DNA sequence: ATCGGATGTATATATCTGACACGTGCCTGGAGACTAGGGAGTAATCCCCTTGGCGGTTAAAACGCGGGGGACAGCGCGTACGTGCGTTTAAGCGGTGCTAGAGCTGTCTACGACCAATTGAGCGGCCTCGGCACCGGGATTCTCGAT
DNA sequence: ATCGAGAATCCCGGTGCCGAGGCCGCTCAATTGGTCGTAGACAGCTCTAGCACCGCTTAAACGCACGTACGCGCTGTCCCCCGCGTTTTAACCGCCAAGGGGATTACTCCCTAGTCTCCAGGCACGTGTCAGATATATACATCCGAT
């Protein structure tokens, strides 16, 4: 099955996901929101409140924050929504 | 930008889903500054208590916690005279997932039953913890003399 | 007829067992007696708190384990399996403890 | 004998008291007229705070004298 | 931050701020100590301790235990490259060593 | 008085330490060299420990002295204070 | 009686509870964490003091601590530590 | 008819010679250019005092000389007279520069 | 004004002379690449601290003193250049 | 002492007592500095400097030179034993290295 | 310009006292200055740490003596402590 | 076992030049006198814990024997590296031009040191209950001699 | 390529213990307020040398050819740790008992930071000169082919 556009939008800024980060707590949100949170927020996942600092370091070293499957699926389904930015 | 659209969506959500015992709105043309009113819960010594409060919104939300203040000088075991509010949601457990409806309902719940584990004003905290009756009817006398 | 293990197949078992647990390996009283001997060689009429003796034993075990690790690595480098005193001397000289 | 009280909130109030009246009585009357708690007031006259135990006559406060009130918040 | 509140919770920390300020002032490090230095140092200490404790707790939960022992701390410290490099010359008491056997020594 | 106590560190203890280290086959002359190097290491640490415990006009070697000497030598130890 | 001793026990326990709400910690682990915290504090403070003494100054501001953190810690740890310090100072200011 | 030394004597002569000389064995300009390249990789638009470049070169030469000394000693230990890369990383591992 | 493949400036005879000073008779054919890698790593390690030191003081020219103290911090103290 | 001449000459030293005292006081080492510590430290520093200078001068004389060059200092430091242990981590500019070759390298008879 | 303190003349005097004829070059001057600074810094830091460990607040002569005994090897330490004891004894009277 | 080339290394002598040793002005830092008071030396007392000893039991250490796998020595090979020579490349040195930036100086404003009062965060001591240590039984899995 | 017997290791269930976590009382240091001497941030000026360019030598890097010597694989020998069984020894636990020194408290006393004043020791600058690097030409130690 395919999730709808209403569900896939970022849970923080109500926007379409922008190369999101897949957290170990199985939470997905757009990369600008994640960078803002790690830069100046509590450095914890907003939903279930579990810090991801070590995993963040491990994936930042390898540049694996982006989840390319979500990018490909969202751009093949909805080019216009991504292109309007 | 993102903040303005977020505030607009929050306003639309609270309008289409009004909360309980409270109401809120934009005081002026500027979307950042906000006003609200709350009614004293019936299962409390706050009978006949209407309270006006103001909300100041920073340049980003819900990225940063908004500022809350009580325009009406109302007695409370964990609230100062000038309106200073000691809420662990406000400055410690604040998260971007939290919305304005969530924080208003949380503060309403705190007014329903205050938490004395981390008192703001120790003297009235120990007044409350000593016995119920004097605290109850003294809170009643302020909430009648001030709110009404 | 009696079951005898091949030479070298139980040393691996000992390696696996000792690399998993973290107890002390040198008997406490002989080490304490040796430490007291060295101390009275340095200064006479000394008394040792048990915590100091335990700390010294911990440090000695750590140092010896590291030295044997380096010695094993050198012996493997030498296309051998046995560790010999020349390996220990080489490891100590490279680490700068003897120069 | 009347005194001027100015607080940090910009509200000016008038109180009817006497020099023989204690500072505690002054604060009680302030609470009666405005609801300001007697135990959380810092009133300053001539650059010095007025202690609750003694009276106004000990501080030599006459007519038209102005008292500077600084609201005191406890805890945080 | 709002005035008239305890320094530790002003910036959302858990490590003490007054104690760190006193230690910097009385520790013969410099004649004068700035206002933001204790806050910065306490934040750094809290972050490092939180990381170490998170890794140790994860290892302990992996090891079917609900209490952290020095072995879990040794595993957490010596398993991550950054932490191992940082704590390179430090020996943890009763921590053991990481299990490894050279490939040549394995039986054929 | 104690003498010829270096034999307290017996052959099985050295074998167990080597097995923990990760070695499989041990020669016959390792034991004497190991005893010598261990004696040297103990002398070096105990010298600084005794200097520390003497500078304070004390007479009991406590764990704080040992950890301070180890830290000075470059072998910082965790578990006994500091 | 016995003199009062001051340590980093309760703060470490609070941090652990904030990280893992269902994990206890033994006494030896508490001692190890206390020693680690003291050692890291001493390292950073000493490096910052030396660096402040370099430029003919007498104040240890946030800049010296930031530079000492950048020097002592490895790459990723230093980056996240400097981010955390900047965040804490910014939140303390306002 | 032409006279040529046996393979090995010239190397020993160079070893005996260069151990007396004290100047820099690396050409100044290539080292300066490499240092500038690394610097501009780290941060842009910096200028280097000549003394800094000289100190960097001296430190690098001393470090490389020590590394080659240890590597050759390991080669002699391994019953050989030729240093190979495996010797280099064995020396680095024992010295603890990479663990 | 970027620079490319400048690590080749450490030519083969230079490494050979360094080895001869170190006391090595016979040299293999693959030592040179490992030597270049080791030199690059050491330069990065020293230069990071040197640049940090010269950047904290709000300066633009790294001085020999910064290099000296970076080396001292790394454990390889240097004499004869100040400090 | 009679307490008549300068502090350095009063103790019979050449290294400065006042400069060492100022460095100790202004160096942020401790709140208070004793009145005997600078003298003792100056004595230790002077003795070490005298030993190294004597060794370097002897090495230079054995090399038929009237001046001490960094090579002579390196020879003096490396050749001795206690100084080599004390300065086993330092690097001397223009110092070279002690000349030696492993016995295996030398050609067979 | 600005003054820059150094131990140049003092080490030169010591050299003249030891060797009446031998000279010293500028590079050797810098090397000796760096060595003196390093040794002084090491001893002062060790003495400060010793003073702080024993809940003290002053750096007396005995703490410097203990630092010297800790730092230098055996024979050098004995010679240095003897020389310093002689110097302080001569100075105090 | 040397003998004669032949190469490189070691040794005696003029020379000239630039870096070292010394003279000099001076000024900023070192020396001398007086006080206060807090840090340190010293006497007295308490009780923690460290040394010392006796008995049990038993896990660990010591000793001996068969043997099989690894350390070590000798041979052969061919391929990689030492050595020499002609050739192309850029390091090294001199000379000059320029300005970005290092270094010194005057103002003063705001960040920070010091002292009293005070009270709540944090520490010493107690008590308990559950997570962990331990034992017994059974299921699971490497291992090796024999096919 | 495998089957199976004997041995080591992991799971599971039950039982018992002691130390980790929470609570209570309390003493002391962190907080707040206010004051005041000064650290360095900033604007301004000067002037050093780091950068860039040009041209001329010639020393070092390079590619190629040749030869040889040693790194590696193979084979054989022997001998010495290893695994196991039996015997001796002291490690570890528990128990008791004394007293020595670490730790605390109170008292006193004198060492030193601070202030001011005064002056001279070493630093920046300049100059004369000879130690050693350089060039040039002899004397000898050593290596290589071959009897
Ligand atoms: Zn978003
Ligand atoms: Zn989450």
């Amino acid at each position: 099955a395919i999730p709808s556009l209403s569900e896939c939008q970022c849970g923080i800024c109500m926007e379409i996901l922008v190369e999101p980060v897949t957290l170990p707590c199985n939470h997905t949100l757009c990369k600008p929101c994640f960078q803002s949170t790690v830069e100046k927020a509590s450095l914890c996942c907003p939903f279930c409140r579990r810090r991801v600092s070590s995993w963040t370091r491990y994936h930042t070293r390898r540049n694996s924050l982006v989840n390319v499957e979500l990018w490909t699926i969202i751009q093949k389904h909805y080019p216009r929504e991504c292109k309007l930015r | 930008h993102m903040a303005l659209k977020r505030i607009n969506k929050e306003l639309s959500d609270l309008a289409r889903d009004p909360p309980a015992q409270i109401s809120a709105g934009p005081v002026g043309d500027d979307m950042f500054h906000w006003q609200a009113t709350i009614m004293g819960p019936n299962d409390s010594p706050y009978q006949g208590g209407v309270f006006f409060l103001t909300i100041h919104f920073p340049t980003d939300y819900p990225f940063k916690p908004p500022k809350v203040a009580f325009t009406t000088r109302i007695y409370h075991p964990n609230i100062n005279s000038n309106g200073s509010i000691c809420l662990d949601i406000l400055r410690s457990q604040w998260s971007p997932a939290l919305t304005i409806s969530k924080v208003l309902l949380s503060i309403a719940s705190l007014l329903d039953d205050p938490n004395p584990d981390d008192p703001k004003v120790p003297e009235i905290a120990r007044i409350y913890k000593t016995d119920r009756d004097k605290y109850n009817r003294i809170s009643r006398e302020w909430t009648q003399k001030y709110a009404m | 007829k009696p079951h005898r293990y091949r030479p070298g197949t139980v040393a691996l078992r000992e390696i696996r067992r000792y690399q998993k647990s973290t107890e002390l390996l040198i008997r406490k009283l002989p080490f304490q007696r040796l430490v007291r001997e060295i101390a009275q060689d340095f200064k006479t009429d000394l008394r040792f708190q048990s915590s100091a003796v335990m700390a010294l034993q911990e440090a000695c075990e750590a140092y010896l384990v590291g030295l044997f690790e380096d010695t094993n690595l050198c012996a493997i480098h030498a296309k051998r399996v046995t560790i010999m005193p020349k390996d220990i001397q080489l490891a100590r000289r490279i680490r700068g403890e003897r120069a | 004998m009347q005194i001027f009280v100015k607080t940090l909130t910009g509200k000016t109030i008038t109180l009817e008291v006497e020099p023989s009246d204690t500072i505690e009585n002054v604060k009680a009357k302030i609470q009666d007229k405005e609801g300001i708690p007697p135990d959380q007031q810092r009133l300053i006259f001539a650059g010095k705070q007025l202690e609750d135990g003694r009276t106004l006559s000990d501080y030599n406060i006459q007519k038209e004298s102005t008292l500077h009130l600084v609201l005191r918040l406890r805890g945080g | 931050s709002a005035k008239a509140c305890t320094r530790s919770s002003r910036a959302g920390l858990q490590f003490p701020v007054g104690r760190v300020h006193r230690l910097l002032r009385k520790g013969n490090y410099s004649e004068r100590v700035g206002a933001g230095a204790p806050v910065y140092l306490a934040a750094v200490l809290e972050y490092l301790t939180a990381e170490i404790l998170e890794l140790a707790g994860n290892a302990a939960r992996d090891n079917k235990k609900t209490r952290i022992i020095p072995r879990h701390l040794q595993l957490a410290i010596r398993n991550d490259e950054e932490l191992n490099k940082l704590l390179g010359r430090v020996t943890i008491a009763q921590g053991g060593v990481l299990p490894n056997i050279q490939a040549v020594l394995l039986p054929k | 008085v104690l003498r010829d106590n270096i034999q307290g560190i017996t052959k099985p203890a050295i074998r167990r330490l080597a097995r923990r280290g990760g070695v499989k086959r041990i020669s016959g002359l390792i034991y004497e060299e190991t005893r010598g190097v261990l004696k040297v290491f103990l002398e070096n640490v105990i010298r600084d420990a005794v200097t520390y415990t003497e500078h304070a006009k004390r007479k009991t070697v406590t764990a704080m002295d040992v950890v301070y000497a180890l830290k000075r030598q470059g072998r910082t130890l965790y578990g006994f204070g500091g | 009686k016995r003199s009062r001793k001051e340590s980093y026990s309760i703060y470490v326990y609070k941090v652990l509870k904030q990280v893992h709400p269902d994990t206890g910690i033994s006494s030896k682990a508490m001692g190890i964490m206390n020693s680690f915290v003291n050692d890291i504090f001493e390292r950073i403070a000493g490096e910052a003091s030396r660096l402040a003494h370099y430029n003919k100054r007498s104040t240890i501001t946030s800049r010296e601590i930031q530079t000492a953190v950048r020097l002592l810690l490895p790459g990723e740890l230093a980056k996240h530590a400097v981010s955390e310090g900047t965040k804490a100072v910014t939140k303390y200011t306002s």
